[PDB]
RNA sequence: GACGUUUUCAUUAAUCAAGAACGAAAGUUAGGGGAUCGAAGAUGAUCAGAUACCGUCGUAGUCUUAACCAUAAACUAUGCCGA
RNA sequence: UUUCCAACGGGGCCUUUCCUUCUGGCUAACCAGGACUUUUACUUUGAAAAAAUUAGAGUGUUCAAAGCAGGCGUAUUGCUCGAAUAUAUUAGCAUGGAAUAAUAGAAUAGGACGUUUGGUUCUAUUUUGUUGGUUUCUAGGACCAUCGUAAUGAUUAAUAGGGACG
RNA sequence: UAGUGGCCUACCAUGGUUUCAACGGGUAACGGGGAAUAAGGGUUCGAUUCCGGAGAGGGAGCCUGAGAAACGGCUACCACAUC
RNA sequence: AAACUGCGAAUGGCUCAUUAAAUCAGUUAUCGUUUAUUUGAUAGUUCCUUUACUACAUGGUAUAACUGUGGUAAUUCUAGAGC
């Protein structure tokens, strides 16, 4: 009988049956409780800009072997402190602390590209000016 | 704004209804007329479509009609002696629809003594037949007769003195006078 | 209960504007207005030959029949001059190509001409709004008990 | 929403006006009068863009404030005036005169006519009743209240009403064989000698109706419109006579007949 | 006591923020 | 329970939300004996962690009486009526 | 299209296959008229399903995306094609279809074929004489006294259960 | 009341809804054609040019009028806030 | 010109916070109800004694703009008189 009712009055069961088994699916429970709204410091966004707090202290969740020139940042739409990242790395010279970024994930909402805790967000545009025409030696690549 | 909307109620499962739109003008309810005896100021009111309604607060005089005969006389009341809905209303002497009143006899008996030739209470050769050819026709009921000696009858009201301006009584008789005299001795 | 000579209320129940003639007393002795209900309904012979009044009776009172007519079975006659029917039906769901048992309770006024029991089969018609819940009025009683008057006296 | 409406949006017009989707934002909402809002066809939808005697609205009102056009024997002068079904339009132009009866498409067209039948009009007597001072009267479909009719005329028949003064001249009963015309629903602009009635106490009354090519269809009875006998219309019906050719045989008429 | 931070239609009360 | 029957009901039926009985070992209150060994424990151990397996007494417990509990690898690791 | 051989369809009718009774138009073709060889679940054909979206003629917007537009000579003062249809289940409203599932008649035979008979509720379209107190025979329903009617009611005892007894 | 009505009101009756899920709670919920889809079914979204509903900062309230509980109308409260 | 009068200003435009048998959608019903407008039809009886105190050869007021004396810190504030 394959563990299920079939008879053509039993739909009362079935749409109450799957109703209690959608919660075993992962993104269903993630979605319909507003957990992306009660958490996830973007708050369901796609980008966020915020001041750089400071230079970052490396705590090994493996592996990229250097002090990765990363930036402690704290946003301004929320104010929730996240460790960040710059690609084309190096050039630690060209913006102070308490200065602007534009953040965006790594590809999995980040979670792993180097040995740094919670580093999941590529910086896109510091202070409104870009990085890709600023690693292109038109402008210059920032510091923390 | 006394609304007569249904959505302020509690639905029959017991559920409280959530709040919908603001109150409306097309679903309005006004004050009671609460119409009484002694003078007349009939405040007309203005309704939807122009369509004026009168409202007979202080009604005094009305076209009351005794049904078993077929004649309708302007008359004036003593007061009320019974009210079906609320027994407050006899104290205030409240006229409404379907109250029970005691009305004047003198139009009815001034018609009776000149039309019947019975002349109860107390013109040439053709016109005695008006008083003589009513064989078995000049007989009112004995319980109808006793109200004439007091000079005040028993009548009920079929008008809307809140919504028409009028008071049109009908003189109670027979079966229904027996019922409201059963109740009337029990309440008055 | 009501004790025909039906005027147990504070106000004389009568047919409105129907006038039992008190001066002439003759071989009439019954002034009872009644109407057809429409739609091919046999009127109940209580209503022709009864003393009850019932303003909202579709045979003697100021209501009418329109639009809808609905079957069902009685339940809970513990109110006065009204019953409640409950209609069962099968809701449909196309996710599973299947059905679902549901029911609805209709509070419907009943006449004093008919006399019913919880478990009979009713046919009602729509009327003007009577109370909050009631929009219907009992008009045919298809009681299908099965003739148990002397059925226990069996061979 | 706080009383009536005064604007009709473009795309909220009925489809039988056949306004173009672009070139504007609104529709010329018909005024109240002798017809429904939903099957009105006002004056400017007739003039400027189905006859093209005017190019835009100010030139339409140039006609209408010059007392030329007539709608059923009077000198109607309003732009959004609902000259609807059966209304004769007479011009004081080069004197070409028109009717208002649909095609089979459920849409009005240009139909020029004679002067035998420009003189009068018709109407489904939607009510016969006994009004004041005990006077019988009849109410046709548009607005007319004709007094003192034939008492053997009942509801759902039709009349032959004049335009000079509103005088009923003759009528048509309701039975089978009656050449008919539908006003509403789906089979709008059809024709074809009623088969029979269906009573249905308290409900709709539908009717079974043939056509010329013997193709039955069932309307409702509040759209049936009896105007004849076995092949006897009382107007001059347009080219095509209302019988529904299918879209397979207008790619055989417009494509295989006029297209060689 | 009760970890009862639910019923946040008065999350709109935190338009206080 | 099986089996036999040319006895009686003539569909009284399958599982199962809710609900109800029972329930190893162990454990839980109030009693009987108190023979047997014996989780803990009191002793002797006894040399480094050949390894700490040894040994001896042991309150309760094991056995039952008026009651619980409602736990197993309660496992043939396989729900119950059909072919 | 004259058409020999077989084949796919439903009907008129028939081998108890009732396909009914009801009679004016009538000498059942079909139209009023009294009952269905039971009521729901199901499905089949209509009707309602706004216009804008989605599918497509036709149109050289230069192809297009678009748009519903437009084409033709002696251009001699005009002629003339259009602007379809498809779709949208439940719910609601109409009829067959005759399985499926449901609901069970007639175990009293206090029931049908009762074309039957005393008697009960009856009775006025009436004809009565024009209209209302006093009546019948009488058109149209029901049962007791009551029996005449054809073929008068027990679908099974389950390799499904419950008993007895051995 | 424009009118049905527990819409009130005066006396009565003790009902009504529900595990066929009442009631309560949450919605980052304005409802209907649309979208991404594309074997089919399913999935998620729909503030948005059209229809219907609602509001003119939040709740009340009333006038004129056929029509408004109207805010490029009015009175008051509440939150603001100009010379 | 202005001003009286009338109609318009209840349409449009915007926004989606509310709202979960609510809205809305399809279907109903009003034998329970209002409706300016439009269109069609519709007042011999109006001195309510039409036996009259009459003016129907048409009877009265009240006023804006016009004017001409002004105040306001400031408003589309308005005052006093004469038409």
């Amino acid at each position: 009988g394959k563990g299920k009712p079939r008879g053509l009055n039993s739909a009362r069961k079935l749409r109450v049956h799957r109703r209690n088994n959608r919660w075993a699916e992962n993104n269903y429970k993630k979605r319909l409780l507003g957990t992306a709204f009660k958490s996830s410091p973007f708050g369901g966004s796609s980008h966020a800009k915020g001041i750089v707090l400071e230079k970052l202290g490396i705590e090994s969740k493996q592996p990229n072997s250097a002090i990765r020139k990363c930036v402690r940042v704290q946003l301004i739409k929320n104010g929730k402190k996240v460790t960040a990242f710059v690609p084309n790395d190096g050039c630690l010279n060209f913006v102070d602390e308490n200065d602007e970024v534009l953040l965006a994930g790594f590809g999995r909402k980040g979670k792993a590209k180097g040995d740094i805790p919670g580093v999941r967000f590529k910086v896109v545009k510091v202070s409104g000016v870009s990085l890709l025409a600023l690693w292109k030696e038109k402008k210059e690549k920032p510091r923390s | 704004g006394i609304s007569r909307d249904s959505r302020h109620k509690r639905s029959a499962t017991g559920a409280k209804r959530a709040q919908f739109r603001k109150k409306r003008k097309f679903e309005l309810g006004r004050q009671p007329a609460n119409t009484k005896i002694g003078a007349k100021r009939i405040h007309s009111v203005r309704t939807r479509g122009g369509n004026k309604k009168y409202r007979a607060l202080r009604i005094e005089t009305g076209n009351f009609s005794w049904a078993s005969e077929g004649i309708s006389k302007k008359t004036r009341i003593a007061g009320v002696v019974y009210h079906p809905s609320n027994n407050e209303l006899v104290r205030t002497n409240t006229l409404t629809k379907a109250a029970i009143v005691q009305i004047d006899a003198t139009p009815f008996r001034q018609w009776f003594e000149a039309h019947y030739g019975q002349t109860l209470g107390k013109k040439s050769k053709n016109a005695e037949r008006k008083w003589a050819a009513r064989a078995a026709s000049a007989k009112i009921e004995s319980s109808v007769e006793s109200q004439f000696s007091a000079g005040r009858l028993y009548a009920c009201i079929s008008s809307r003195p809140g919504q028409s301006g009028r008071c049109d009584g009908y003189i109670l008789e027979g079966e229904e006078l027996a019922f409201y005299l059963r109740r009337l001795t029990a309440k008055k | 209960s009501t004790e025909l000579t039906v005027q147990s209320e504070r106000a004389f129940q009568k047919q409105p504007h129907i006038f039992n003639n008190p001066k002439v007393k003759t071989s009439k002795r019954t002034k009872r207005w009644y109407k057809n209900a429409g739609l091919g309904f046999k009127t109940p012979k209580t209503a022709i030959e009864g003393s009850y009044i019932d303003k909202k009776c579709p045979f003697t009172g100021l209501v009418s029949i329109r639009g809808k007519i609905l079957t069902g079975t009685v339940v809970s006659t513990k109110m006065h001059r009204t019953i409640v029917i409950r209609r069962a039906y099968l809701h449909y769901i196309p996710k599973y190509n299947r059905y679902e048992k549901r029911h609805k309770n209709v509070p419907v006024h009943v006449s004093p001409a008919f006399r019913v029991q919880v478990g009979d089969i009713v046919t009602v018609g729509q009327c003007r709004p009577i109370s909050k819940t009631v929009r219907f009025n009992v008009v045919k009683v298809s009681a299908a008990a099965g003739k148990a008057n002397k059925q226990f006296a069996k061979f | 929403a706080r009383g009536p409406k005064k604007h009709l949006k473009r795309l909220a017009a009925p489809h039988h006006w056949l306004l173009d989707k672009l070139s504007g934002c609104y529709a010329p909402r018909p005024s109240a009068g002798p017809h429904k809002l939903r099957e009105s066809l006002p004056l400017i939808v007739f003039l400027r863009n189905r006859l093209k005697y005017a190019l835009n609205g100010r030139e339409v009102k140039a006609i209408l404030m010059q007392r030329h056009v007539k709608v059923d024997g009077k000198v109607r002068t309003d732009t959004t005036y609902p000259a609807g079904f059966m209304d004769v339009i007479t011009l004081d132009a080069t004197n070409e005169n028109f009717r208002l009866v649909y095609d089979v498409k459920g849409r009005f067209a240009v139909h020029r006519i004679t002067d035998e039948e420009a003189s009068y009009k018709l109407g489904k007597v939607k009510k016969v009743q006994l009004g004041k001072k005990g006077v019988p009267y009849v109410v046709t479909h548009d607005g007319r209240t004709i007094r003192y009719p034939d008492p053997n005329i009942k509801v759902n028949d039709t009349v032959k009403i004049d335009l000079a003064s509103g005088k009923i001249t003759d009528f048509i009963k309701f039975d089978a064989g009656k050449l008919v015309y539908v006003t509403g629903g789906r089979n709008l602009g059809r024709i074809g000698t009623i088969v029979h009635k269906e009573r249905h106490d308290g409900g709709f009354d539908l009717v079974h109706i043939k056509d010329s090519l013997d193709n039955t269809f069932v309307t409702r009875l509040n759209n049936v419109f009896v105007i004849g006998e076995q092949g006897k219309p009382y107007i001059s019906l347009p080219k095509g006579k209302g019988i529904k050719l299918s879209i397979a045989e207008e790619r055989d008429r417009r494509r295989a007949q006029q297209g060689l | 006591p009760d970890k009862q931070v639910s019923k946040l239609q008065r999350k709109n009360k935190a338009k206080q923020l």
